[PDB]
């Protein structure tokens, strides 16, 4: 019961991204009910979450987190349901979570945010189908990138390239975005693509789930039809041959290999399952969070 | 006064965001009724068993603020057309249940985009709500001047955008909503929220939906301009749209969120109300039939027909239409008599339809600035307005003024005339049947005499309004054809139209007709150029008349007499609508029949389609002689 931290976390989780020394921050929303706000948890024992009553630190804000992001070791960067993408960071002792800046340039729900390569800037999605490019640090919005015609449903940033990143939407592109052309956004060549990941160890190439299931290798084709819903997300474990979790709305996580074989199926969750994070600690164990208000722990086998 | 509204995607609490928008000076709110992200399962287990709430309890907002304040928007990851399977049903499931909640709520409108080519499943599904239970509710569907495809940044290097002219392709959000409502078999409760983009399009394309059911304008921050002071303005090309828009009255809306956070967020809203005070409507005749607009009225019938006492006072509130009677009888006074018989030569006028006596008067003017001498009769067939002219007789005109209670084609005059003065004209002209009674009161008009009018000419022109087809076609009744509203034409302040060309001459009758073969009937051909691409609805009518050479009356546009009131246009409408491209040709045909007991018209289009012919043999609509 840290201070300024709400007594009752929201039912609907979103988020929930470890961090170097293990740490795990949640982000909740409150997707019914009276009030439609959202919060912001780090859980230095993770195995305490979603307990409100033994975490860290938390704090209330005003609209839902739509997705969130680390930022460093002590920042967390927000896609808020009122347009605007937030900034929040840890105070020196780690108890209290502070607004640093939130500005409202979207026209509608903010809903993807990723961090580039370089730690300073982000870049982030929202329906009004605008993709912008932010200077964490000046707190403004360097580009305005209005390449789609529908909404933004995923932005991921390159690994290690500064100023590449890819982003797709409800308009069926795929766009790789390099933001050293003069014309930044390239379309590579189906159903609605909703979840981008790029590959840790190789360059050039990435992987994007679609609205019915189905799971892509990419080289800038192997496929697979992993589940019977939209996929949510794909996150890459940090082995050195990483491992392929995918989660989606059928209410279940699939863990796959290098060539998208299924390794590894939890069906823990009884709704959607929003993220996953793997530990780095233990380069086994999976953590998901869903909008049954689980915070599952999961042990892949490798 | 501006009724304006705040579009929302999200609202932590009602209670707290309905006061901020009230004080902020809004009239209604857009938000959704359900959660945007609350994505919701319906078939598929674990997620269809999510433990409720589903979304806010109705005990929030009182009866009254649900049924005036609140508008609903369906959830944006609502998609009937997607095409996976899986997202279809669950789709449709969730659309009737968020447009079930909206109608349990009594929210009065509903908010559904349009933001592809291909709803049909979309109207389906809308339809179905819309014929479970008899409402009111509206369904404003959200559609964008400009497709978001074809704004998009020229920014993908390998997907440039169009940069050639697709004169038809700038026009598909048009076709979006025609396909949209056409599937929807015109119902009355779906109507258009027009969004406006950062740069409009060509004229044409705006144009497109001149006559649609445009119920909201949807006006986005961004779309905005800042003045030297950092105050949201607009550009001069927007300025123009939002006075057109302030015409029809809709209701625009605010979406977005503030970018001039320098300012307060009324800054927006205030800017509207800005431009709705400096705008000017001509004197009288905007203020006059503002209540009028695109109002059907049933022409009348004068002669089979006795008109009531308020009716000839509407007729008598025209004073500029009776000077000009009054000029056009001047000049002929001084025509026909020298000024050195001004004190021998007493002239017999003959006012055939005086009503309550404007033209009586009207007549007695004339002779005292032209100074001559005449003789009056005042025919009147309507026997409760000849109690008006013989007090008129008794207490002022004296006997000087005949007043006759006859129909003009039996009255067997003492003598004849050397002016008949009538006005016996309607919206098309002759659709009162003045022909037939100037005809049969020819005989006691001397071998020289005038008739004011002289002559008179009917003008037809197409126009496109689903507004107005919709009305006609809201006119069924119990014991009559179900499509006799389509076969009789409307006097009506036409306002929500669009005129697809220039009117043309239709009938042109004379008096008096020396001719020995006297034949009213008529047929007609006419030719109309229409140089874009439209759906016609029906032919709007006007007239023309000449009371004495250059004297005129005229209610067509072009030649429209200034400041006066009289005549709203008339209507002709069209059982079926008929499509129209660019530079394609409008072939109408109209006939005047008659036999010896009605007078009607029969009308039909030849091209670039035929239509049926209306109103065949007059089964649906007849002049009474
Ligand atoms: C509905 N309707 N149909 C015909 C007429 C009408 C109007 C004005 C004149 C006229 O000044 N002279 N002679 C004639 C006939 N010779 C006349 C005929 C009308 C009509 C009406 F009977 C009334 Cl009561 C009100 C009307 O509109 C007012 C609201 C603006 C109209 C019209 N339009
Ligand atoms: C000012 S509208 C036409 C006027 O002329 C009258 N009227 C129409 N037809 C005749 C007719 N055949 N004989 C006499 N008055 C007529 C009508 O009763 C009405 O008052």
């Amino acid at each position: 019961l840290p201070p300024n931290a709400p007594a009752c976390m929201e039912r609907q989780l979103e988020a929930a991204r470890y961090r170097s020394d293990g740490a795990l921050l949640l982000g909740a929303s409150s997707l019914s009910g009276r009030c439609w706000a959202g919060s912001l948890w780090l859980f230095k024992d993770p195995c305490a979450a979603p307990n409100e009553g033994f975490c860290s630190a938390g704090v209330q804000t005003e609209a839902g987190v739509a997705d969130l992001t680390w930022v460093g070791e002590r920042g967390i960067l927000v896609a808020s349901d009122s347009g605007a993408v937030e900034l929040w960071e840890l105070d020196e002792n780690e108890t209290l979570i502070v607004s640093k800046f939130c500005k409202y340039e979207h026209d509608d729900i903010v809903s993807t945010v990723s961090v580039l390569s370089s730690g300073t800037q982000a870049v982030s999605g929202s329906k009004d189908i605008c993709i912008k490019v932010w200077d964490l640090a000046q707190q403004v919005v360097l580009s305005s990138y209005r390449a789609h015609a529908a909404q933004v449903t995923c932005v991921a940033a390159s690994p290690h390239k500064d100023s590449v990143f890819l982003s797709c939407s409800e308009d069926n592109r795929i766009l790789l975005w390099d933001t050293r052309c003069p014309k930044p956004a390239s379309q590579i060549g189906g159903y609605l693509p909703t979840s981008l990941a790029w590959h840790p160890q190789q360059s050039e190439v990435f992987v994007f789930g679609d609205e019915n299931g189905t799971v892509s290798l990419v080289d800038t084709v192997l496929s697979s039809a992993v589940h019977s819903q939209c996929v949510t997300g794909l996150v890459f474990s940090p082995h050195s041959v990483p491992f392929l979790a995918s989660l989606s709305e059928d209410c279940s996580l699939a863990v796959l290999d290098s060539s998208l074989s299924e390794l590894f199926r939890s069906q823990a969750h009884r709704d959607f399952v929003r993220d996953a994070t793997w530990s780095p600690l233990n380069h086994s164990l999976l953590t998901t969070v869903g909008w049954d208000h689980q915070v599952v722990h999961h042990v892949v086998p490798t | 006064r501006v009724s304006s509204g705040r579009d929302l995607n999200c609202v932590p609490e009602i209670a707290d965001t309905l006061g901020a928008v009230a004080k902020q000076g809004f009239d209604f709110l857009c938000m959704p009724v359900f959660h945007p992200r609350f994505k919701r399962e319906f078939i598929q287990e674990p997620a269809k068993n999510r433990p409720g709430p589903q979304t806010r309890s109705d005990l929030l907002l009182s009866g009254r603020d649900w049924n005036t304040l609140i508008v609903g928007k369906l959830s944006p990851w609502i998609r009937p057309d997607s095409k996976v399977e899986k997202i279809r049903r669950n789709s449709e499931a969730a659309m009737l249940q968020e447009l079930n909640f909206g109608a349990y709520l009594g929210l009065p409108a509903f908010l559904l985009p349009l933001n592809q080519e291909d709803n049909t499943n979309l109207a389906r599904v809308l339809t179905n709500h819309i014929h479970t239970g008899h409402h009111s509710s509206m369904f404003w569907m959200r559609v964008p001047l400009v497709a978001p495809e074809d704004l998009r940044d020229d920014i993908i290097e390998n997907a440039p955008t169009t940069h050639t002219e697709e004169y038809s392709g700038e026009e598909k959000t048009w076709m979006w909503w025609h396909n949209f409502r056409t599937l929807c078999d015109y119902s009355k409760r779906i109507a258009v929220a027009l969004e406006i983009g950062a740069d409009l399009p060509s004229n044409h394309v705006i144009d497109r939906w001149l006559g649609e059911p445009i119920k909201a304008a949807i006006l986005p921050t961004s779309i905005f301009l800042t003045n030297k002071k950092g105050f949201p303005v607009l550009s001069k090309m927007h300025q123009r749209l939002i006075f057109r828009l302030l015409k029809l009255e809709v209701q625009f809306i605010i979406t977005g969120t503030n970018h001039h956070s320098e300012k307060e967020f009324c800054s927006y809203l205030q800017y509207l109300e800005y431009l709705s005070q400096n705008r000017p409507p001509p004197n009288a005749y905007e203020l006059f039939a503002k209540g009028y607009e695109d109002y059907l009225q049933s022409p009348l019938q004068p002669l089979m027909d006795n008109l009531e006492s308020q009716t000839y006072e509407v007729f008598e509130k025209d004073p500029i239409k009776y000077s000009q009677y009054q000029q056009a009888i001047y000049k002929c006074l001084l025509d026909r008599v020298p000024e050195e018989e001004k004190d021998t030569n007493v002239q017999v006028l003959m006012v055939l339809g005086a009503g309550r006596g404007p033209l009586v008067n009207a007549s007695l003017r004339a002779a005292k600035q032209a100074d001559r001498r005449i003789k009056l009769y005042a025919v009147e067939k309507n026997p409760n307005a000849v109690v008006t002219l013989e007090n008129w007789q008794f207490e002022e005109w004296g006997s000087q003024v005949t007043v006759v209670s006859s129909d003009m084609r039996e009255w067997v005059a003492p003598e004849k005339a050397d002016i008949i003065v009538s006005e016996l004209l309607g919206s098309f002209a002759d659709n009162e049947l003045s022909p037939e009674c100037l005809d049969g009161a020819q005989h006691f008009l001397k071998d020289d005499g005038v008739s004011i009018p002289g002559e008179y000419t009917s003008f037809l022109a197409p126009i496109s309004s689903s507004k107005l087809y919709n009305e006609v076609r809201a006119c069924r009744e119990k014991d009559r054809d179900p499509e006799a509203q389509f076969e009789m034409p409307y006097v009506v302040r036409l306002h929500n139209f669009h005129q697809l060309s220039a009117p043309q001459p239709c009938f042109t009758f004379s008096h008096p007709n020396r001719d020995p073969m006297i034949d009213n009937n008529r047929y007609c051909t006419l030719e109309f150029p229409v140089e874009v691409n439209t759906v016609l609805h029906g032919f709007a009518g006007y007239f023309e008349t000449v009371l004495y050479q250059d004297i005129t009356l005229s209610i067509r546009p072009e030649t429209h007499s200034p400041g006066m009131f009289s005549w709203f246009p008339i209507l002709f409408p069209i059982k079926q609508p008929i499509t129209v491209r660019e530079g394609q040709t409008i072939c109408v045909r109209f006939w005047r029949c008659s036999n010896s007991k009605k007078v009607w018209y029969e009308w039909a289009v030849t091209a670039p389609v035929c239509s049926a012919i209306h109103n065949p043999t007059g089964r649906s609509y007849t002049i009474g002689l």
